[PDB]
RNA sequence: AAGC
RNA sequence: AUAUAUAUAUAUAUAUAUAUAUAUAUAUAUAU
RNA sequence: AUAUAUAUAUAUAUAUAUAUAUAUAUAUAUAU
């Protein structure tokens, strides 16, 4: 789930950068990051999500 | 220059072989080695150890020569 | 290649899985095959564009060879002998030029035979002529050791490989076997043939015919060429069929070329036969990384050879190779013959493998397959003068002060003796005592069986018997005008029918004729064919040895067929941490003489029989009186039993020696008599006696001598931990020692080495040369195991080679088909790539399916349709529009396989048949509305099916013979067989009872009265056939082919009424990543899948089938299976127990146990395998190496999966159908390609009762 | 001549 | 078939240490 | 003093375990 091999972290820096411009930019978590179809506690993958 | 334990064992084996030869058989019926007795501590005289308890890694005369040659002085320049 | 594709477009496309097979295309290809010529085949060879990698130098030395004069000389006995230049063994055919001895053949001026004029001076008595003719005849014999002209095999290979790579239906890809452009052996073959032929327009270096061989007149022809060509063609076939690595094939070719360039090809091959084993198998896994080793367990009693499979154990560096390194020996051997390079690359390649997987075993198998496979040939005179001229070296003999006075010929051995012979004497003493006490020994039927055992249709040196009897003025009946061979032991028995033993006593001291057999990678073997009285008097020896082998030791009785041996023993012994020791006795027969062995065994047997046998005759031999001198001073007389009389006479014979008669057909003026002490090889007591002495000596070493001759405590502990009943298995001169791995790993190799030295020393003082191998590998009966994986030896199944030892011409045409099918099955067992092998087998079957015949201006062609081969067990490729490569050669033979493949493809067959206009209106239970009755006739399928069952050998029966002489022969045979009146009365009672009750139910009741007729027929069939019998063959086959049929046999029609239902696959039997048989790997899908789905047969077959019969042994001439089938037929058809009693009485069983067994059989329930024999259903020979029993029991469900159906009901008293239908299910499941599948019965068209009635009808009607 |  | 993300496999490249055997020198026994 | 066998020191040669990184293609999934 974490995929450590990936080497892109623009999201992390952008999250910090957004703090200065709270008044015009609203940073939210993309909906694709949420558990699929609401998920369930019976699924390990959903738990990790 | 062998370990005294080792020479004791080898020397017993030699005796067993000589006994076998005397009896004119492939085996010696009477053996001095591989008996039931655990004679592990048995020692035998060897040329490995001098009279001082030191090792004979170097001959005694050689030690004397090296010791006495470290003090000699020669004619002045 | 253009003409190849032009001629065989349709055939290649059919047999390569592109188009449906058909009879007409097959026959067209057969005609094309028949229409080629030799030079045409070579011109076809010229068109292959060989690549650079297939290039290698050829030394010029092969073509230029000296004359044969310096290699022969004449001894002081005026006998031609071979001059030896390389040592005592350089007695094989030298490599010399021949062309200067050839007379040109008429109409074939380019070819010729040995000069007839030289033959004339040879028969006159000239020396040089005799030398020349000996050389010529022996060269011809060496060149005649093939099955058929090599051009047939080469052309068939070309046709098969013209189809390109094959598509794998399981792997869903294409194989990557390199094409002919990388086949080095073919390039070498073409180049050498072209260089020999040169400018002359004919290309064949020689011509192989039935009458012999004709040589091409070239100044570069050499006697060594034919074997070289045979080896090259074998290697070329093997590389293309089994996907061998070309690098190793090049090394094999190099070895062959070096052999050719030497002074003697055969001698060179013999001296260098072990490079590949010693460099790959015996030096394997020096550094080990990983892999799997099977976990097997040896249960109790170990006498039962019961092993059970557990699983896999990961390997580790702890179990690397630990045997002594053989690098120095291998390098020395390679240097001594100038092959140090080949050894270098072999070792370098071997070091590269660190894991135990499919790859390593495949590499080992490929390396072993590259050894030459010729039949070594040498003149009989040198064989006799080399093999019978060595004697045992009894380094420590029995003291002369340890014997008693003589009892006739024997001499009793004292018990105070310091020699080790005392234990041998005691063992044979107890063996004889236990043997003689068995009541079955005195049963007349047992003695009759033993008497009949050695009465066979094979030679017995009857002539020497004849003058030996004439030496005392006794005249035997001549049987003038009998169309049978007088040179058979049946003829000897007929002539010896009514003579007293006192009259035939002198016959044992007669001479012995000659007999030879050639082997692969082994010197030719000689045989002494003992005559009838000798076989009769040799009985007690055989009985005692049989008792020892049966009870007091571990000893097998399996044959040389790979299926019947004990694979579990080898696989268990090779697997770590167990270690194996390979022990063989060099020149075993020559090492057993009167000096040490015979003088003890004979005395022991004679003494250990007197009590349980006093005053009784035996085998026709009566009691007698002998002088007694055992005790000092007192010299008296003593009665002895019949066995003791035989022992006295046999002791006389053993003390004297043996008188071998030689008649060298390849050498004019080379015939004489040789006095020898070598133990005979042709007697019935050879193997059993050798095994018994092997076991006894091994036990004596392990118990007394060995413990008393070594002092190292580790060796003492090891030896005290070993016993023969637990660790040693012997058979003849071959033996195997198993060292069980300890709980701390495996036994230290140094201890094993010192023990081996002890055995080597111990063998010498009684003149036994122990050939001992300890290299981390297990070998038994020429089966090779490493780390629990068996390695098939391809080189010992030559594809083209055939053993011919005599000068007789070869066989008529149809016989070769049996050899071809045998080659196919040998390839099946050896585990070749199945698709390529099937394609190549089809090519050969096509190439040999046509034959010209002359019927007196009626010039016709004999042609076998493709279906006859299928009936003979060769699987199809693609037909009736079906998918290609859907059948497996685990297909059964005969009716079973036919039924199986029809059942698999019935619907497609019906749709195909309808779509082609073969439409009718009468709906059929099997084929619906298909007009099969005509399509099968025109497709010749009926014709092929029916002619595949005709006897393809000439039937010498029916020859004209006078009534008086024939009846005299028969009555003489019967009188010889029926000695004791009790047996005759038993048989008469049986006949009367059978007429009372069993008459009319079956038409062929086996009986002892039929043995003389069968013996006469067998003797008559042994004679040489003549031309009109061959014409009888031809007209019979034409009659069968031209006829039209309407149905198969009743049995097959009954079988087709049954249909099944396939289901989910089985469960894996073994781990998928464990190598078991080399080559059976994922690149060899179908065998691999069948093996992992069914599982290997983990129990020896001889013991398994020992319990599938009622009578263990019967009289020679009758078949136990026939008797069992008759009994079960009688029981099934409702005959009462008195009929079975009568039947048992005919075969001579005594009345009481006859009744007991009859009742028991009537009420008993029998096994599936035993019960299925009523309809001649036998387990396919290819299934023997698989666990078919469990699949019979728990994977052929006779109840439909969805529940009980109306038609699948078995009538209560017809339970044997339960046995039959299991075979049908087995055939259906095994024929299909892929994994084994659980199968359920589906429906029987007519219901169970109708099927039972049809089967009973067939059972009653057969035998008419 | 050509075994078990 | 095209594009993207995740993973397996082959090939090329790089280092240390140790042990075994052989040979030379010295000696004992037998032989010269 | 020399040769064969055995032992020690020294030198040379030979043999051997394990590990790490990137791209493409391929496989799986998504979109057309």
């Amino acid at each position: 789930k974490l995929r450590p091999s990936n080497s892109d972290f623009s999201s992390f820096r952008v999250a910090l950068a957004g703090w200065l411009y709270n008044g015009v930019v609203t940073t939210v978590i993309d909906d694709s990051s949420y558990p699929k179809d609401g998920g369930s506690v019976t699924s390990l993958e959903n738990l990790w999500d | 220059l062998v370990n005294e334990h080792s020479e004791a064992k080898d020397e017993a084996d030699e005796a067993t072989k000589k006994q076998a030869k005397d009896t004119d058989k492939s085996k010696a019926q009477v053996t001095y080695s591989d008996t039931g007795i655990n004679n592990a501590n048995e020692l035998s005289r060897s040329g490995n150890v001098d009279n001082e308890g030191g090792s004979n890694q170097k001959p005694m005369s050689t030690r004397i020569a090296e010791a006495t040659s470290a003090i000699v002085s020669k004619h002045p320049a | 290649s253009s003409m190849i594709l032009t001629q065989f477009g349709p055939f290649i496309e059919s047999i390569s899985g592109i188009t449906d097979q058909s009879n007409d295309v097959f026959e067209d290809a057969a005609k094309a095959f028949s229409m080629f010529t030799r030079s045409d085949v070579y011109k076809a060879l010229d068109e292959i564009p060989f690549s650079d990698d297939a290039m290698l130098p050829i030394p010029p030395t092969i073509y230029t060879k000296p004359s044969h004069d310096s290699y022969y000389y004449i001894d002081a006995l005026n006998r031609v002998r071979r001059k030896t230049y390389q040592g005592p063994d350089d007695v094989y055919v030298p490599n010399c030029s021949i062309v200067e001895l050839l007379e040109p053949h008429e109409t074939l001026t380019s070819y010729g035979r040995l000069s007839e004029a030289i033959e004339n001076r040879a028969k006159d008595g000239d020396s040089q002529a005799r030398i020349a003719t000996t050389y010529g005849r022996i060269a011809e014999s060496q060149a005649r050791q093939i099955k058929a002209p090599l051009e047939k095999f080469v052309l068939a290979l070309l046709v098969a490989e013209a189809g390109g790579s094959l598509y794998d239906p399981v792997l869903q890809k294409y194989d990557e076997i390199p094409d002919l452009s990388h086949n080095c052996p073919l390039w070498c073959f073409r180049e050498i043939c072209r260089h020999i032929s040169g400018p002359l327009p004919d290309r064949a270096p020689y011509l192989y015919l039935s009458a012999g061989v004709f040589w091409l007149m070239s100044p570069r022809m050499t006697s060594a060429i034919p074997p070289l060509l045979s080896d090259l063609v074998n290697l070329a076939i093997l590389q293309q069929t089994a996907g061998l690595d070309p690098s190793l094939v090049k090394l094999g070719v190099q070895i062959c070329l070096h052999a050719a360039a030497s002074s003697s090809y055969a001698w060179f091959i013999l001296k260098t036969k072990s490079i590949f084993p010693q460099n790959t198998l015996h030096s394997m896994y020096e550094s080990l990384e990983g892999g799997y080793c099977p976990n097997l367990e040896w249960l109790e009693p170990r006498s039962d050879y019961k092993f059970m499979y557990m699983g896999v154990m990961p390997l580790s560096a702890k179990y690397a190779r630990s045997a002594p390194s053989n690098d120095k020996k291998a390098r020395e051997l390679g240097e001594k013959y100038g092959l140090s390079s080949v050894v270098g690359e072999l070792r370098k390649r071997t070091k590269t493998y660190v894991k135990h997987d499919f790859a390593s075993v495949r590499y080992i198998r490929d390396a072993m397959a590259c050894t030459s496979g010729i039949f070594l040939v040498r003149t009989p005179t040198e064989t006799v003068l080399q093999e019978y001229t060595q004697s045992p070296e009894i380094k420590v003999p029995i003291p002369q002060k340890d014997w008693t006075g003589p009892i006739g010929e024997i001499r009793i051995l004292k018990d105070t003796t310091s020699s080790i012979a005392r234990y041998l004497y005691r063992t044979w003493y107890l063996a004889a005592a236990r043997m003689a006490a068995q009541p079955r020994t005195w049963d007349p039927l047992f003695q009759a069986i033993m008497r009949s055992q050695y009465v066979t249709a094979r030679g017995g040196s009857g002539a020497a018997l004849r003058e030996s009897l004439y030496a005392i003025n006794v005249s035997l009946p001549d049987f003038k005008g009998l169309p049978v061979k007088a040179a058979t032991k049946i003829f000897q028995a007929a002539q010896l029918a009514n003579l007293p033993f006192s009259h035939t006593s002198v016959a044992i001291l007669a001479d012995t004729s000659m007999g030879l057999r050639n082997q692969v990678q082994r010197r030719p073997r000689s045989i002494m064919p003992l005559n009838v009285p000798q076989q009769q008097v040799s009985a007690p020896h055989t009985l005692t040895a049989d008792y020892i082998n049966y009870h007091m030791n571990l000893s097998t009785t399996s044959g040389s067929a790979v299926i019947e041996k004990v694979i579990p023993l080898g696989v268990y012994a090779s697997s770590p941490p167990n270690q194996s020791i390979n022990i063989d006795i060099s020149a075993c027969d020559a090492s057993i003489t009167w000096d040490f062995f015979l003088s003890v065994i004979m005395a022991a047997i004679h003494e250990g029989v007197a009590s349980s046998s006093i005053g009784k005759p035996f085998m026709g031999v009566p009691a007698s009186i002998v002088n007694d001198e055992s005790v000092v001073g007192v010299r008296a007389a003593r009665p002895i039993s019949g066995m003791q009389n035989m022992i006295q006479h046999l002791s006389k014979l053993y003390k004297r020696g043996f008188s071998y008669r030689v008649n060298d057909s390849f050498s004019p003026g080379n015939d004489f008599t040789h006095m020898t002490t070598t133990f005979p090889s042709g007697s019935t007591a050879t193997s059993t006696e050798h095994t018994a002495n092997n076991s006894t000596m091994m036990e004596t070493f392990l118990t007394v001598w060995g413990p008393e001759h070594t002092d190292d405590p580790d060796v003492l502990r090891l030896m005290k931990s070993l016993t023969i009943q637990r660790n040693y298995v012997c058979q003849g001169d071959d033996g195997l020692m198993i060292i069980d791995g300890t709980t701390a790993g495996k036994v230290n190799s140094e201890t094993i080495q010192k023990m081996l030295e002890l055995i080597s020393k111990y063998g010498e003082e009684f003149g036994w040369k122990y050939d001992i191998a300890y290299d981390g590998t297990a070998e038994y009966l020429k089966l090779y195991f490493i780390f629990g994986c068996r390695i098939p030896n391809l080189s010992r199944h030559p594809i083209v080679g055939k053993e011919r030892a005599n000068s007789s011409a070869e066989e008529p045409w149809p016989a070769i088909l049996d050899q071809i099918m045998g080659v196919f099955f040998n390839g099946v067992h050896d585990g070749l790539q199945w698709q390529r092998w099937i394609r190549y087998s089809w090519a050969l079957c096509c190439a040999f399916s046509r034959q010209r015949t002359m019927i007196g201006e009626s010039v016709g062609y004999l042609q076998y349709p493709m279906w006859s081969f299928v009936y003979w067990g060769l699987p199809l490729v693609k037909a009736f529009g079906s998918d290609p490569w859907i059948f497996s050669w685990y297909m059964p033979t005969g009716d079973l396989g036919m039924y199986s493949w029809i059942s698999l493809i019935r619907p497609l067959m019906t749709r195909w048949m309808v779509a082609n206009g073969y439409v009718t209106d009468r709906c059929s239970p099997v084929f619906g509305n298909a007009d099969y009755r005509r399509c099968f006739n025109e497709l010749k399928l009926y014709q092929g099916y029916y002619m595949a069952q005709l006897p393809r050998n000439p039937k010498k029966s029916g020859r004209a013979a006078p009534r008086e002489v024939r009846e005299q022969f028969t009555q003489a045979l019967s009188d010889y067989l029926m000695q004791n009146p009790e047996l005759k009365s038993r048989v008469l009672r049986g006949r009367s009872e059978w007429e009372k009750y069993g008459a009319g139910i079956i038409h062929n009741p086996p009986s002892l009265f039929d043995v003389p007729h069968k013996w006469y027929q067998g003797a008559q069939e042994a004679a040489i056939a003549t031309r009109e019998e061959l014409a009888e063959m031809d007209e019979t086959l034409m009659r069968a082919r031209r006829h039209s049929y309407s149905s198969f046999s009743k049995l097959l029609e009954a079988y087709l009424l049954v249909k099944w239902r396939m289901c989910e696959a089985r469960e894996p039997s073994v781990d998928l990543r464990l190598p078991l048989c080399a080559g059976i790997d994922p690149l060899n899908s179908d065998p691999f899948l069948k093996m992992v789905s069914v599982g290997p047969m983990l129990q020896s077959t001889r013991k398994y089938f020992a319990q599938t019969l009622f009578m263990a042994k019967t009289v020679s001439g009758l078949d136990v299976n026939a008797i069992d089938s008759a009994l079960l037929r009688l029981r099934t058809l409702g005959a009462d127990k008195k009929a079975l009693t009568a039947q048992l009485l005919m075969v001579g069983l005594q009345e009481s146990e006859a009744d007991a067994l009859a009742g028991k059989i009537m009420l008993q329930d029998v096994n599936t395998v035993q019960l299925a024999r009523v309809v001649n259903l036998a387990v396919p020979d290819t299934w023997m190496s698989l666990d078919f029993d469990s699949m019979f029991k728990h994977h052929v469900k006779l109840l439909p999966k969805d529940g009980r159906h109306l038609n699948t009901d078995i009538p209560p008293r017809m339970g044997w159908l339960r046995a039959i239908l299991r075979f049908l299910g087995a055939g259906m499941v095994m024929t299909a390609t892929g994994v084994a599948v659980d199968i359920y019965l589906e429906d029987i068209h007519g219901g169970g009762r109708s099927l039972g009635q049809r089967f009973m009808t067939w059972m009653r009607q057969e035998g008419r």
